[PDB]
């Protein structure tokens, strides 16, 4: 399963990672390449590098999705994880950086799910 | 009649056959219960003797070895120099044993002055509620200390009622007869465990 | 007759023990027909790396011997 | 001369090095298979006794008689007679070749296995050297290689009971001054014996419980239950003196028995 | 020979690269399993030892039974025909070789011996035993590889891909090493450990490592040195208090110690006043 | 042979390339987990030393011994048809084969060698030793990507978005990076290394990047050169006594930095002058 407020900076960094992955995936559905050797090697010590300059064109991929209704969800969903972080950390201890990973596979079988946030989103 | 119990972790009784590797004996050894008693109060007028020996948990084995040294020291000697002399040597010890005993007593022929009974047997119960001795009681050895409380009867887990193996011939005991004073000499009584089913129950002459 | 090996084992302490090949298994001592394969054998044994037990001196020699057919 | 029956626990533990390499099984560490601890034979501990002794003392009334090249290099007359002279002889007792009883002299002092408070792991170190043992094929073409598998234990505890019986000193002569220094030996008896095998074994605690009568008033068990010792429940793996706890009832020992912290 | 019994605390650290590899892993440096600090076995410091005392002076009476290319069993045989072992019967032969060996290898003189393999010639137990050394907090191995451009052997000009020449070269980042150590007096009587070769000694652990450098181990150095001089022959008191009186902490700050500054050291010297002296050398 | 004994420290940047990437992870540079700063390992500096003698000397008696594509078993079964084919006999014929191998090839003469493979032919130490070298403040590498006009093969015969594969070169905007040096002199002594080859040996390091410039690297320098010099055999004072002298430090006013202007050096000589000497090379 999946803490929904761990709180533990490295878990919830990956999940926004993953979301974001998720969104760089569907933005451009013709394509096999990922984010993943790009930039896990960056996340896990300095974030602060990598997050902010992901974030820039975050909003370019979400328009160039086709459908709206996945947008606006996926768009929520980023407003809900990023509540919890107050400030993009520079360095992080080990158990930091594996929790980072264990996150990042949560988020993405959760994501992955046929109707979750669909469900989540409706509640909204 | 008295009814006693002794515990220890380990304890080995040597049979004769194989002294030289030790290998002990799988039950406790009737000789050796009379020694036991004599150690917590000897007198020179009194003579013990075993009835009832009672097993309290399963047989268990491990194994052992350590240095030793085979040469009796003498006076013409100096010294030993152990480094040339080592014999290692191996056993087979008997683990985490309990086991409960019947026993009384009766009187040498020289029963001396203060030959009461009673003063004896009262005597005895003292010193094994207080806990007096000549020297701790060994278990066949003077490494495996023993501890022995006196009790009624079932005071202790249960008796392992269940029949046993055989064991054939057993030692009884060391004949003191054709000895003076000290055992000059001694040959070796014997007798049948015959394998009681829980409680062995040593047969007089 | 039949080819086989000695076996010579020292220990630290001027002592030392000898046995032949093939006494380890439940297989008796093996016996070769040829002294080449007695030399193929011993080249084998020589080939790794040795890992001494306790108290043990040095590495082992070993030398070729005929022995007459059991 | 001592009229009092005595008892003792004694608790010493091993930083880092092998105490015990069993002879049977190459050189491990002794442990129970069953459990996972670890024993330490008495004669161990005894050996290392007559050793520390020979080694302070060098005078008369004070050998061993049962030596090691290492460290230096009618009936009842003579028996008095030795049994007075060497230290070792009295106190643990010896059997003669001749004598009462197939000489059977046995002296107060006894001893018994020191198990370990807690299971307990073992490491195997692999180990080289430079030059090779011999020029039999001298192994000139790099074939030095040769492994050695040195053992160690990363730390532990250690608990030993101790006896002693009154009447046996009686014939044996043990002066209350011998009981004193055999404190001080236990006390000290580590400081003078480092070798690489073993590596550095400690000794921690020491406690004695004293009787008042010869015969004894109460029965030893309880008075070893009422020394304790625990692991911390924080740690799960030991690593130190720091996680454990040791603990001592004098509360109703103070009737007849004494007790003191000679150890610490 | 010596005087009085010492004890002594030593204290040196890694800068980068692996102190001591296990021949079973590769060559990680080696690890506890649990508390996950790193070990490094004495034989590895008294080899250092010897091979300064090589380099220092080139003499007899100084030179080590143990070398780079030598036939111990030799060396035994030739000790073994002189005069003195020759004139005596097997009983003292023993005897007069270990003297006579006594006599030349300094190495024997302060360490231990083991000789008895042709020609036997006795053991000995030897002075200065040395302990093992840990690691106050867990280090992390940084497991680096590298390539080389050529190929060992004509058998493969090219490779099924490229040449494999991958390298392996572990290093570690940081860690304080601790060890401790005694010398006796009474075993010192037996094999003539003189005062003199006492010094040298002492000479060599301050000055131990810069004589040793090599591809694998990178920037070593030695920082602490206390030393407990006891006052009679037999002991003042149990060593353990005074191992115990000196310390190391981490500094409360830092989380990912990579220098000196971020430890601490405290000595102990109030209740000192009992005959023991504390010298200190390393600083 | 060198009758001295050399310890150094080095000074040198990079500007806008991967210094020497983890063969692993991609190209990406070598840095640390939990502290975010740069690696250069050794034999990578060691590698451009070769390379750069490789283009200077280019005659016998400073040949070197790993080449672009070569046999090494070659070059070893050649040195056993010298003078020597036997006349050693196994004894001291590897013993030969050592001398010969440090009498020509000057690599091997300097760092150390293995040659064991074939007819081994021994091993040597090498008088000269170098540390890792690490950087002064955590570095940020910026990847990137680029793009090829036409492709390689016709299995990818269409040409799509997804098409004309990108693949990513990286970069680090800036840095800095301490080396450590040691020389020794028993070793020296062993195989032959001269003083002459000292003085090529500072002139390699001062002048060896100028003549090593490749797509990736972009631009490197050398920003300084210091040398520490014993006066004895014997190391006259321990390594860190003198290397503290040393100071680097990032100045104030930026939190960035970006060029070597921000930051700054320290040279401390307050009383080591008296037998220890301090050259400068670098500047």
């Amino acid at each position: 399963g999946l803490d929904r407020n761990r709180q533990d900076i490295g878990y919830v960094l990956g999940r926004l990672f993953a979301v974001l992955e998720k969104i760089q995936a569907e933005a451009n559905p013709g394509l096999n390449a990922t984010i993943a050797d790009r930039y896990f090697g960056s996340a896990s010590s300095t974030p602060i590098a990598v997050f902010g300059t992901l974030m820039r064109l975050l909003p370019h991929h979400l328009n160039k999705l086709e459908f709206e209704g996945r947008a606006v969800q996926l768009q929520w969903e980023i407003r809900q994880i990023l509540e919890h972080c107050q400030r993009f950390p520079n360095h992080l201890n080990l158990e930091q950086q594996g929790l980072f990973a264990i996150g990042y596979y949560h988020e993405t079988q959760f994501l992955f799910t046929k109707d979750a946030l669909k469900n989540l989103f409706n509640e909204a | 009649r008295f009814i006693l119990e002794i515990s220890g972790d380990l304890a080995c009784f040597t049979r004769s056959e194989l002294k030289v590797e030790r290998v002990s004996y799988p039950v406790i050894t009737p000789a050796a219960a009379r020694n036991i008693l004599m150690a917590i109060l000897w007198k020179p007028a009194i003579r013990w003797k075993v009835l009832k020996i009672e097993i309290l948990k399963p047989i268990q084995w491990t194994n052992i070895r350590r240095n030793e040294v085979g040469t009796k020291m003498s006076e013409r000697s100096g010294s030993l120099y152990i480094e040339d002399n080592r014999q290692q040597r191996a056993s087979m010890l008997l683990k985490d044993v309990a086991y409960r005993i019947h026993a009384d007593f009766d009187m040498t022929s020289e029963a001396g002055e203060s030959d009461n009974y009673v003063k004896f047997a009262e005597m005895f119960k003292r010193r094994a509620k207080k806990g007096q001795y000549f020297h701790q009681p060994y278990l066949g050895c003077r490494e495996f200390p023993c501890d022995f409380r006196l009790l009624e009867k079932a005071e202790d887990g249960l008796p392992l009622e269940d029949i046993t193996q055989d064991f054939g011939f057993m030692l009884y005991d060391m004949d003191f007869s054709k000895s003076d004073p000290r055992d000059s000499n001694n040959a070796e009584p014997m007798f049948y465990q015959c394998k009681a089913v829980n409680g062995v129950i040593t047969v007089p002459p | 007759s039949m080819y086989a090996i000695r076996k010579i084992q020292f220990f630290y302490g001027p002592t030392d023990k000898k046995s032949y090949v093939g006494e380890e298994a439940g297989g008796r001592r093996e016996l070769f027909k040829t002294r080449a394969e007695a030399q193929a054998r011993i080249e084998d044994l020589e080939e790794g790396v040795y890992y001494l037990a306790h108290n043990e001196s040095g590495r082992p020699d070993y030398k070729i011997v005929w022995v007459r057919g059991e | 001369t001592i009229e009092k029956r005595y008892d003792f626990v004694f608790l010493f533990d091993v930083q880092d090095g092998n105490p015990n390499g069993d002879p049977d099984a190459g050189n491990l560490p002794r442990i129970d298979p069953q459990t996972g601890e670890g024993l330490v034979t008495d004669v161990c501990l005894k050996r290392k006794v007559r050793n520390f002794i020979q080694m302070t003392q060098n005078d008369e009334h004070h050998d061993i008689f049962i030596r090691e090249k290492g460290i230096l290099n009618k009936t009842e007359a003579a028996r008095q007679y030795m049994c007075s002279r060497y230290y070792d002889i009295r106190t643990f007792g010896a059997v003669m070749t001749t004598g009462k009883n197939a000489g059977q002299v046995r002296g107060p002092v006894q001893l018994t296995f020191s198990r370990s408070i807690d299971p307990i792991m073992t490491l195997e170190h692999s180990i080289t050297r430079m030059a090779v043992t011999n020029e039999k094929d001298a192994s000139e073409t790099g074939d030095n290689r040769t492994m050695g598998r040195k053992f160690t234990v990363p730390y532990g505890l250690y608990r030993c009971h101790g006896f002693i019986s009154t009447h046996f000193a009686k014939q044996t002569g043990f002066s209350e001054n011998d009981l004193e220094l055999f404190w001080q030996a236990l006390v000290n008896m580590f400081d003078h014996d480092h070798s690489a095998a073993r590596g550095q074994m400690n000794a921690r605690g020491l406690y004695v419980f004293e009787h008042s009568n010869n015969l004894g008033d109460a029965p030893a068990d309880s008075l070893f239950k009422r020394i304790q010792v625990v692991k911390k429940d924080g740690v799960e793996v030991v690593r130190s003196f720091d996680d454990y706890l040791v603990s001592v009832d004098d509360k109703n020992l103070e009737e007849t028995k004494l007790l003191r912290k000679l150890g610490g």
